[PDB]
C-alpha cells in the first residue's frame, strides 16, 4: 500500500533528525 | 506477427466468409487486442481495422457479425491512435460508430456507445466543433432511454467529457499564469449542453432501485457523479439550472423526487463559487434538519451526506450561532441511526470539529484556544460516538471506523475546557488500542498523530495515565493474539509515538517489553517490522539515555545476530550501523565493552563496494556509507562525553583515525557521494578535532580531497551540509590557530 510507504518514511526522516538534533547538541552546534 | 494476424483479418474481408466464419473471428481478432501491447499492434492497426470496420458496416444484414466487430473496435483503440490522426479516417471511423449507435439492435447500440464513451476518453483532441452536435444528439438521446443499459452510456459520455474538461481547465489556468499558451485548449461541449442535461440528470436521480444495494450500479447513481463532475467542470453555471429542481422538491411527498432534490443540492455543493453557495445553505439549513428525521430511510442517507458534505467544502456555513445547536442536536440522533445514515454523522462531526478547531481564538502567546463553539456539546458528541463504536453493526458503512476516526479527529481538534472529556475518551480508545489496530490505512497514522497531540496538551499525570493504558493494552496484545507483520508493524510504530513523547519516564515500560522488542529485531523474514524494531531502539537511546545500559547486553547481541544473518533484506543493515552510533552516544564509557567487534563491523561495511552500472546499488552504497559515518560518529561523541576536557576513553578509538579519514579521503574522490554523506564525513571530521586535537588538522591537510569535500559542503543547497561543513572548517581553523599569541 503507499500509504504505509509513506508513514514508514515520515517516521524514519523523523528519528534521523532528532538524531542529528541529539548529536549537534553533544557537538554545541546553533 | 508471422502469419496469424492476416489470416484472421482475410477471413473477414472475403465476400465467401459466412456468418459464423466473421462472427467468430472478429471475437477471436477482439481478444487478441486485449492482449498483446502495441509493439506488434501498431504495423498491424491498419489491417485490424480494416476488418473490424468491415464488420460494423451499414451494409453488413447480420447484427451479431455487427456486435463482434464493434467489441473488437473498444478493444482496438489503444493503438487507433495514427489512423485517428488523419482527418478522412478519423471521418470514416466516427460515421461507423455514429451508424452503429442508431442500430435496432440493443447490444450493437450499447456497444457503439460504450466506444465512443472511450473514443472521448482516449482523443479529445482529435474532436472537432463539427462533430459537436452529432455527438450531442445520440447521447443525449441514450440518456431518454427506456433501457438503462443504453441510459448508462450516454451518462458516463459526458462524465467522461467533464473530467477531460476540468484537466484542460486546469491546463489553461497554469498557462495564465506562466504567461503561456494552452498546449490543449478545451471545446466546452459541457458547458454548452448543460442547459439539456441537467433536466434529465434530476430526472434519472428519481430511479433509485427501491431495492437497495451497493454493488449495484444503475443510471441513478451514475447521474448523481455526472452531476458532481458537471459541478466541478461548469462550476457557477450550474446554478441556475438545478436550484429550481431542488426548492420545488426539497418537500415534494413521493420520496423519490425528496431524495433527488437533497442529492442534487449535495452535487453542486463543490465548484460554484463559495460566496454564492453559504447563503443557500443557511437558507437551505431548516429542511436540511428536517430530512435528517424523515420517515424514508433512503432520504435520511442522502441528507446526512448533504450536511456531511457542507461540513467539509463549506465549514463557515456549518458553523453558525443561529443553526449550529439544533444542527449538533439531530447529528446526536442521527448515530442511532442505521450505518448508512450515521456514517455519514461522523463524517459531519470531524469536519465540525477542525472547523471550529480553526475558527476558535488563540491568545498570541498561547498554544490552544480556552474555548470554542463545540464546547457546550462536547461531552454529549464525544460520548454518543463510543457507543457508536460498540454498535455490533459497525462493520456495514464502515460505521467503526467513521467513528474511531470521529473520535480522534474531535478529541485532536480541542479547546482546553473540552481536557477533562478529551483525557476520559482517549483512555478508553487507548483500551482498545488492539481492535483499532486490527482495523483506512491512516486509521494507524491518525491514532498515532492524536496520541502525540493529547499527551502534549494534557496536565503530565494524566498523560501518564494515558501511557500506563497504551502499555497495559500493547503488551495484553502481544502476549495474547499470534502476531500479524502489518499489526506488530504499527504497534512498533505505536510504541515509537509514545517514546518520543515519555523520553526517559518510558523506563517504567522497559522491563515488560523487551522481549517483545527482541521478537521483532530477531524478525529476519518481515524486514519491515525488523527495521521499526531497529528504529525503536534508536528512540529508546535518546528517551532513555544511560538508563538503557542493564538492556544494551541483549539489544547488542541481537543487532550482532542480524549482521551475521546472510538472508536478511539489505535495508536493515546501515539502519543497525546507525543505532550503534546511537547506542554510543547514550551509553558512554560503558560501549568499551563492545567497542572492538563495532569497530571490526564498521571497517569491513566502509569498505564494501557496488558496480557503477548498478544505478540502485550506488544508492545503497551511500547509505550504507552515511551510516558508517554515523556510527562513528556517535562513538567518538559518546566516548568523549560532554565536560571541559576530553576523557581518555576515546583513545580506544585512536588506532582507527587513520582507516576513518582514508574512508573519508576515499568518499570524497567519488564524485556520486550525496549531500548527505557529504554532511555526515564533514560531521565526523569536526568530531575528530575536538577528539584528537591538532594531529587530525595534519591528517586532513594531507588528503587535500578532504578539503574539496569541505568546500562543496558549505556551498551546498541543504541546510545539514552547509551547517556540518561550516563547522569542521572552523574547527579544523581552531586547530590552525591554536597557541597564537593574539596583539593589538
Amino acid at each position: 500500500s503507499l500509504e504505509q510507504s509513506e508513514r514508514r518514511r515520515r517516521l524514519l526522516e523523523l528519528q534521523k533528525s532528532k538524531r542529528l538534533d541529539y548529536v549537534n547538541h553533544a557537538r554545541r552546534l546553533a | 506477427s508471422p502469419e496469424l494476424i492476416p489470416q484472421l483479418v482475410a477471413n473477414v474481408t472475403n465476400p465467401n466468409s459466412t456468418e459464423h466464419m466473421k462472427e467468430s473471428t472478429l471475437e477471436a481478432i477482439g481478444y487478441i487486442c486485449q492482449d498483446i501491447d502495441p509493439e506488434q499492434l501498431q504495423d498491424k492497426s491498419n489491417e485490424i481495422l480494416t476488418a473490424i470496420i468491415q464488420g460494423m458496416r451499414k451494409e453488413e444484414p447480420s447484427n451479431n457479425v455487427k456486435l463482434a466487430a464493434t467489441n473488437a473496435l473498444l478493444n482496438s483503440l489503444e493503438f487507433t491512435k495514427a489512423n485517428f490522426d488523419k482527418e478522412s479516417e478519423r471521418h470514416f471511423i466516427m460515421q461507423v460508430v455514429c451508424e452503429a449507435t442508431q442500430c435496432p439492435d440493443t447490444r450493437v447500440r450499447v456497444a457503439a456507445l460504450q466506444n465512443l464513451v472511450k473514443i472521448m476518453s482516449l482523443y479529445y483532441q482529435y474532436m472537432e466543433t463539427y462533430m459537436g452536435p452529432a455527438l450531442f444528439a445520440i447521447t443525449i438521446e441514450a440518456m431518454k432511454s427506456d433501457i438503462d443499459e443504453v441510459a448508462l452510456q450516454g451518462i458516463e459520455f459526458w462524465s467522461n467529457v467533464c473530467d477531460e474538461e476540468m484537466d484542460l481547465a486546469i491546463e489553461a489556468s497554469e498557462a495564465a499564469e506562466q504567461g503561456r499558451p494552452p498546449e490543449h485548449t478545451s471545446k466546452f461541449y459541457a458547458k454548452g449542453a448543460l442547459q439539456y442535461l441537467v433536466p434529465i440528470l434530476t430526472q434519472t436521480l428519481t430511479k433509485q432501485d427501491e431495492n437497495d444495494d451497493d454493488d449495484d450500479w444503475n443510471p441513478c447513481k451514475a447521474a448523481g457523479v455526472c452531476l458532481m463532475l458537471l459541478a466541478t467542470c461548469c462550476e457557477d453555471d450550474i446554478v441556475p439550472h438545478v436550484l429550481p429542481f431542488i426548492k420545488e422538491h426539497i418537500k415534494n411527498p413521493d420520496w423519490r423526487y425528496r431524495d433527488a432534490a437533497v442529492m442534487a443540492f449535495g452535487c453542486i455543493l463543490e465548484g460554484p463559487e463559495p460566496s454564492q453557495l453559504k447563503p443557500l445553505v443557511i437558507q437551505a439549513m431548516p429542511t436540511l434538519i428536517e430530512l435528517m428525521k424523515d420517515p424514508s430511510v433512503v432520504v435520511r442517507d442522502t441528507a446526512a451526506w448533504t450536511v456531511g458534505r457542507i461540513c467539509e467544502l463549506l465549514p463557515e456555513a456549518a458553523i453558525n450561532d443561529v443553526y449550529l445547536a439544533p444542527l449538533l442536536q439531530c447529528l446526536i440522533e442521527g448515530l442511532s441511526a442505521e450505518p448508512r445514515v450515521a456514517s455519514n454523522v461522523c463524517w459531519a462531526f470531524s469536519s465540525l470539529a477542525e472547523a471550529a478547531y480553526e475558527a476558535a481564538d488563540v491568545a498570541d502567546d498561547q498554544e490552544e484556544p480556552a474555548t470554542y463553539c463545540l464546547s457546550s456539546s462536547f461531552e454529549l458528541i464525544v460520548q454518543k460516538l463510543l457507543e457508536t463504536t460498540d454498535r455490533p453493526d459497525g462493520h456495514q458503512n464502515n460505521l467503526r471506523s467513521s467513528a474511531y476516526e470521529s473520535l480522534m479527529e474531535i478529541v485532536k481538534n480541542s479547546a482546553k475546557d473540552c481536557y477533562p472529556a478529551v483525557q476520559k475518551t482517549t483512555l478508553v480508545i487507548m483500551e482498545r488500542l488492539q481492535q483499532v489496530l486490527q482495523m483506512f490505512n491512516d486509521l494507524q497514522s491518525l491514532l498515532c498523530a492524536t496520541l502525540q497531540n493529547v499527551l502534549r496538551k494534557v496536565q503530565h499525570q494524566d498523560a501518564l495515565q494515558i501511557s500506563d493504558v497504551v502499555m497495559a493494552s500493547l503488551l495484553r496484545m502481544f502476549q495474547s493474539t499470534a502476531g500479524s507483520g502489518g499489526v506488530q508493524e504499527d504497534a512498533l510504530m505505536a510504541v515509537s509515538t509514545l517514546v518520543e513523547v515519555l523520553g526517559g519516564e518510558f523506563l517504567k515500560y522497559m522491563e515488560a517489553f523487551k522481549p517483545f522488542l527482541g521478537i521483532g529485531l530477531k524478525n529476519y523474514a518481515e524486514y519491515q517490522v525488523c527495521l521499526a524494531a531497529v528504529g525503536l531502539v534508536g528512540d529508546l537511546c535518546r528517551a532513555l539515555q544511560s538508563n538503557i545500559i542493564p538492556f544494551c547486553d541483549e539489544v547488542m547481541q541481537l543487532l550482532l545476530e542480524n549482521l551475521g544473518n546472510e538472508n536478511v533484506h539489505r535495508s536493515v543493515k546501515p539502519q543497525i550501523l546507525s543505532v550503534f552510533g546511537d547506542i554510543a552516544l547514550a551509553i558512554g564509557g560503558e560501549f568499551k565493552k563492545y567497542l572492538e567487534v563495532v569497530l571490526n563491523t564498521l571497517q569491513q561495511a566502509s569498505q564494501a563496494q557496488v558496480d557503477k552500472s548498478d544505478y540502485d546499488m550506488v544508492d545503497y552504497l551511500n547509505e550504507l556509507r552515511e551510516s558508517c559515518l554515523e556510527a562513528y560518529t556517535g562513538i567518538v561523541q559518546g566516548l568523549k562525553g560532554d565536560q571541559e576536557n576530553v576523557h581518555p576513553d576515546v583513545m580506544l578509538v585512536q588506532p582507527r583515525v587513520e582507516f576513518i579519514l582514508s574512508f573519508i579521503d576515499h568518499i570524497a574522490g567519488d564524485e556520486d557521494h550525496t549531500d548527505g554523506v557529504v554532511a555526515c564525513a564533514a560531521g565526523l571530521i569536526g568530531d575528530l578535532c575536538t577528539a584528537f586535537g591538532k594531529d587530525v588538522l595534519k591528517l586532513v591537510e594531507a588528503r587535500p580531497m578532504i578539503h574539496e569535500l569541505l568546500t562543496e559542503g558549505r556551498r551546498s543547497k541543504t541546510n545539514k551540509a552547509k551547517t556540518l561543513a561550516t563547522w569542521a572548517t572552523k574547527e579544523l581553523r581552531k586547530l590552525k590557530n591554536q597557541g597564537l599569541t593574539r596583539v593589538d
